[PDB]
RNA sequence: UUGAGAAGCUCAGACGAGUAGGCAGGCGUGGAGGUUUGUGACGAAGCCUUGGGCGUGAGCCUGGGUCGAACAGCCUCUAGU
RNA sequence: CUGCCGAAGUUUCCGGAUAGCAGAAACUCAGAUCAGUUUUAUGAGUAUGUAAAAUGAGAGUUUCUAGUGGGCCAUUUUUGGUAAGCAGAACUGGCGAUGCGGGAUGAACCGAACGUGAGGUUAAGGUGCCGGAAUGUACGCUC
RNA sequence: GUACGUGAAAUUGCUGAAAGGGAAGCAUUGGAAAUCAGUCUUACCUGGGUGAGAUCAGUAGUCUCUCGAGACUAUGCACUCUAACCUGGGUAGGUCAGCAUCAGUUUUCGGGGGCGGAAAAAGAAUAAGGGAAGGUGGCUGUUUAUAGCCCUUGUUGUAAUACGUCCACUGGGGACUGAGGACUGCGGCUUCGUGCCAAGGAUGCUGACAUAAUGGUUUUCAAUGGCCCGUCUAACACGGACCAAGGAGUCUAGCAUCUAUGCGAGUGUUUGGGUGAUGAAAACCCAUCCGCGAAGGUGGGAACGCCCUUGUGGCGUGCACCAUCGA
C-alpha cells in the first residue's frame, strides 16, 4: 500500500511541479497556456426539501442530495456540466484540491456495504468492495476518486454522500443569489476550497 | 489551579530536603478504627490531634535554612507577611503576575 | 460515450497580439 | 449504570386541571379541530415513543433494583440468586404479621424490603 | 468491530492504521535555494502593464 | 463465557409530522374453568392523602388515615366491558 | 393507550365504471428492467418528437380492496376587453394532511418539514432600548 | 345514635398559611417556605490461641432406598473441617465535590517552515540618463544649488513583506460527553521471551457526608410562552352551570374472503336412538336417510444429480405457473 502511496504521493507534486514550470515558461516568454481542466466536481446543497420544482427534484435525487449540506464526489463532464445548471440555485460545486480530498475521506469517509453506512476506517473496509478494482486502502482511494480514473463510477457509488455541518463563520450574507454577485450558489472554483475549510 | 504563579524575585532552596515530603508523608492520620472497647459510647476522649514532634521539629528547620535567603533579597520578608487583594480599581487580567 | 472535454494546449500570440477593448 | 429519567413530570390529559369531570389520566384528543392534535407550541406536550427510556435501567428504582411483589413467605424465596437485581416489595393486603415473618427471612436472603416497616413497631 | 469513529487527522494512531506512509513524508522539502531566478519576458510585461 | 423462554440471545445501518383509511401490540371492568401448598378480623374490598415507586401511555404497585367481610395475580373462555 | 404504512381531492365513459394515488399475498427478473433527469445522433420549421450515452436506483407481473372526482390561492401565456377595474381558457406548484425561526400579531411572504435530550454550527431575519447580538469599521448621500 | 354499614364528587361555613394595581387558568426552568424518601445500619474480610462436633473416627449399630445414598442413635472428638469466645493487622457500596493522563465532538489564541504571483508589486541602499514641478535655495520668472520630486536602467538581489495556499509541523485555553464491558482485530513502539502503548467507547489520585450533602413533591414568586372545548363549514352558529351513576356497531340467519384445525375422494355424531348411580339438560357411542363434492410434444422454470473451464459453463431429470403448437 505504501509502494503505491509513495508512487501517488511523488505524483501529486510532480504535476504540480509542472504547472509551476509550464507557466514559468509562458509567462517569460509571451505565450499563453490554458491548464489540464477541472475533471471532478465537488457538490455542496444549500436548499432544504421544501419547494423545490419537480424537475430539479429528480436531479439531486440523482446526484446522492437528500438533505441540505451534503457533498458529493461526482464526475464533470459535458453532461454533468448541463445538468447542474438546471439544479443552479440550489447546489454548489467547485474544482477540490488535494487537502479537501484528503480531510473529507478521513474524517468523513462512510463507505456503502450491504446498503449500510460503514466509515472508512479500515482498509478491509475498503479491500471487501473494491478489491476487484485494484482499491486497496484509502490512498488507493484518493487517488482513484482525485485523479481521475476508469473506475471513479464504481469509487463514487462506495462513498456515500458526505453529510457536512453548516459552515463555522458561517455562510456569506444573503445566500440563494448567484456567486458571481455576493452570495454563493453554483460555481465557486478554487472557492469551494475555502468552503469546506469551514463546514469539516 | 488555586495558586496564581508570581514573577516575584526567586529564592534558593538547594539547601531544603524536600524529598523527605512524599505522597504519604500529607497522607492522613488513618482513622482506622481502634479498638473503643464498646462501653466508649459514655465515656469520651480526644488526642487533641496535635501536630506531632516531627511537624513543629522540621517547621523550625526548613524556615532556618530559607529566612536568610529572602533576607537577602529587600523587602521579601515583608513581601510574604502581606497578602493579596484586588481593589475596585483594578481588573486582573490586564494586570500582570 | 461522452465526447470529453478540453485538455491544455500552448497558444502562441507571434501572429495574433491580445488587443485592448473597452466596455 | 447510573438511571435516568427523560421524563419526571407525568402527563394530564388537556383540560383535566380546570374541569373536574375530566380525570388526569392521559387521553389522546380526537379532533383535528384542536390546538393540541396539530401540536401549536405553547401548549402540553404528548406521550410519545420518544420519552422511552434505558431498555437496561427500566423498570428500575432510584437505587437500581427493580421491583417485585412478594405476597407470602415462600415468595421472597425465588429472590435468593437476585439480591442484586430485585428489590422484595410486600403486597398492600398480607397480615402485620405474615408480614414481620417475611421481613426477617428476607434480611438473610440479603434482599432489599422496600416497605418492610409497615405495622411493625420495633421494640 | 469499531465502536468509535476515531478521526485519522487528530488522532495519531488509527492515522498510522490506516495509511503506512506517515513514517516517510517530508512535506517541507526545500527545492530552492537564493539563487532563484526572475522569469518574467519583456512582451509579457508590456502587455501586463499595457492601459 | 454459561447471552438455548431459538417466541431467546446478539451485531450493524438507515429512518421517526400525519387527514380519510389500513395493520399490530397491549391497558382496564363484571362473570366462567384451571392455577398461585394465593391474600384476609394482627383488618379483605372501598375511600381520602401537602408520601414514595414503576411504565412512553392506557394503568399498576405501595406508605399513612378511615373502615369492616370478603378478594386478587397468571393461563384460557365470555360480554349488558 | 402506543406504534407502523398512508393518499386522492383531476380524469374516462356511462349516480354506476375503468384508470390513477395507498395498500396484501402469490409469482416473476439481478438485468439495461427501469428513471416528473441531463447528454449525443437522426430528423422536424432557439424551440419539436424519435434512438442508443452520462447519472443515479434493484425493477416487474397480475390477482383482492378501502378512501378519493371539493376547492382556496400563488405562476406565466392569453383573447375579449376600458373612464376604471376586469371576464375567461391552459401550465405549474403550495394548502388541503404541517407543527417550527423570522415577517410586530396574519396560511397564502422569507427560511425550514418534526422521536427524547446534551453540546456545537447555521438559514431567514437581525445587533440603541423593549430584545438574545457591533451606539462596529468604510465611503458617499438627506433637512 | 334510628338525619344510623362504608360515606366519593359538586357545594357550603370556620381555622391555618399564601396571593390579588381595569383576569385568572396551564406548560418549561429555577428561588423561598413546608415536607418526604434513600439500608448505610454497620457489615465485610484476615491469623493465632482457647473450647464445642460431624459430613472426622488405622471406629461400633438401626431403618428407608439403591456395593453405597441419604436419616439417625451411641462413643471418641485424636487426623481433617467448620465453628462460639479472647487476642491482633489490613480492607466499601451511597451521594456530592475536586484534580490528573486519556478518547470523542468542538471552540479560541498562537509558534515554525516550505510552495506560488511581475519567481508579488513596493521599498531601502547605490551607480547612470531623463524630466520637471504643487519652483526649493537662489533671481513673477527658473531646473538642485544652501530643499528636494518624478521617470528609465544598473546594482545591493541570489532581497524582504504581503496575499493565496500546504505541512501525515508544534505550544497552549475553555466547553459537553464516558455509551460499551474477559481475550479475539487492525496497528505502532519494542527488545527478541516478551511486554508496553493515546491502538475496537474512562480510568486513576484524593477530599466532604448519615441530629447529612444531593434528590424530589406541594403552595407561591420570577422570566418566557400559552386565543375555549366538541360539532360543523375565517369567524360563526350549535352544545356546554357544576358533580355523580346510567348511556350508544349488540344478538341471529344467509353469502363471500382470509386464516386456524380435523379428515381427505371424500366429508358432516346431536331429527332421533343408545347410554350416562359421582348437575343425568354434561360426556360417550351410533343405525337408516340425507346435504355439499366427486392421459401430447416443444421452450422456460422450483429444486436435485454428474461434470471439469474450481467455479463459470457443460450435462441429465424438470414440480407449480406461463407461452407454443396436439387434440
Amino acid at each position: 500500500i505504501a509502494k503505491r502511496a509513495e508512487a501517488y504521493e511523488a505524483e501529486y507534486r510532480a504535476a504540480e511541479r509542472e504547472q509551476i514550470e509550464l507557466a514559468r515558461k509562458a509567462r517569460a516568454e509571451g505565450n499563453y497556456f490554458v491548464p489540464h481542466e477541472p475533471k471532478l466536481i465537488f457538490v455542496v446543497r444549500i436548499r432544504g426539501i421544501n419547494n423545490i420544482p419537480p424537475k430539479a427534484r429528480k436531479i439531486m435525487q440523482l446526484l446522492r442530495l437528500l438533505q441540505i449540506n451534503n457533498g458529493i464526489f461526482v464526475k464533470f463532464n459535458k453532461a454533468i456540466k448541463e445538468m447542474l445548471q438546471v439544479v443552479e440555485p440550489y447546489v454548489t460545486y467547485g474544482i477540490p484540491n488535494h487537502k479537501t480530498v484528503r480531510e473529507l475521506i478521513y474524517k468523513r469517509g462512510f463507505g456503502k456495504v450491504n446498503k449500510q453506512r460503514i466509515p472508512l476506517s479500515d482498509n478491509a473496509i475498503i479491500e471487501a468492495a473494491l478489491g476487484k478494482y485494484s482499491i486497496l486502502s484509502v490512498e488507493d482511494l484518493i487517488h482513484e476518486i482525485y485523479t481521475v480514473g476508469p473506475n471513479f463510477k464504481q469509487a463514487a457509488n462506495f462513498l456515500w454522500p458526505f453529510k457536512l455541518s453548516s459552515p463555522l463563520g458561517g455562510w456569506r450574507e444573503r445566500k440563494f443569489k448567484h456567486f458571481i454577485e455576493g452570495g454563493d450558489a453554483g460555481k465557486r472554483d478554487e472557492h469551494i476550497n475555502g468552503l469546506v475549510q469551514k463546514m469539516l | 489551579r488555586y495558586v496564581i504563579a508570581t514573577s516575584a524575585p526567586k529564592i534558593d532552596v538547594s539547601g531544603v530536603s524536600v524529598e523527605k515530603f512524599t505522597k504519604a508523608y500529607f497522607a492522613k492520620q488513618k482513622r482506622s478504627g481502634p479498638v473503643k472497647k464498646d462501653e466508649a459510647f459514655f465515656a469520651e476522649n480526644a488526642p487533641k490531634n496535635a501536630l506531632p514532634a516531627e511537624r513543629i521539629a522540621d517547621q523550625k528547620a526548613v524556615d532556618a535554612k530559607l529566612l536568610p535567603a529572602i533576607k537577602a533579597i529587600p523587602n521579601m520578608k515583608e513581601y510574604l507577611a502581606a497578602s493579596f487583594a484586588l481593589s475596585n480599581g483594578d481588573r486582573p487580567h490586564l494586570m500582570k503576575f | 460515450q461522452p465526447a470529453p472535454p478540453a485538455k491544455a494546449h500552448f497558444v502562441s500570440t507571434e501572429n495574433n497580439e491580445p488587443v485592448t477593448l473597452h466596455p | 449504570v447510573n438511571i435516568i429519567k427523560k421524563r419526571t413530570k407525568p402527563f394530564k390529559r388537556h383540560q383535566s386541571d380546570r374541569f373536574k369531570r375530566v380525570g388526569e389520566s392521559w387521553r389522546k384528543p380526537r379532533g383535528i379541530d384542536s390546538c393540541v392534535r396539530r401540536r401549536f407550541r405553547g401548549t402540553i406536550s404528548m406521550p410519545k415513543i420518544g420519552y422511552g427510556n434505558n431498555k437496561k435501567t427500566r423498570y428500575c428504582m432510584p437505587n437500581g433494583l427493580k421491583a417485585f411483589l412478594v405476597r407470602n413467605v415462600s415468595d421472597v424465596e425465588l429472590l435468593l440468586m437476585h439480591n442484586k437485581t430485585y428489590a422484595a416489595e410486600i403486597a398492600g393486603n398480607v397480615s402485620a404479621r405474615k408480614r414481620v415473618e417475611i421481613v426477617e427471612k428476607a434480611r438473610a436472603l440479603g434482599v432489599k424490603v422496600t416497605n418492610a416497616g409497615a405495622k411493625v413497631r420495633s421494640q | 468491530a469499531h465502536v468509535q469513529k476515531k478521526n485519522p487527522l487528530k488522532n495519531k494512531a488509527v492515522l498510522s492504521r490506516l495509511n503506512p506512509y506517515a513514517k516517510a513524508y517530508k512535506a517541507n522539502v526545500k527545492i530552492n535555494s537564493e539563487k532563484t531566478p526572475k522569469a518574467a519576458g519583456e512582451k509579457f510585461l508590456s502587455v501586463l502593464h499595457e492601459n
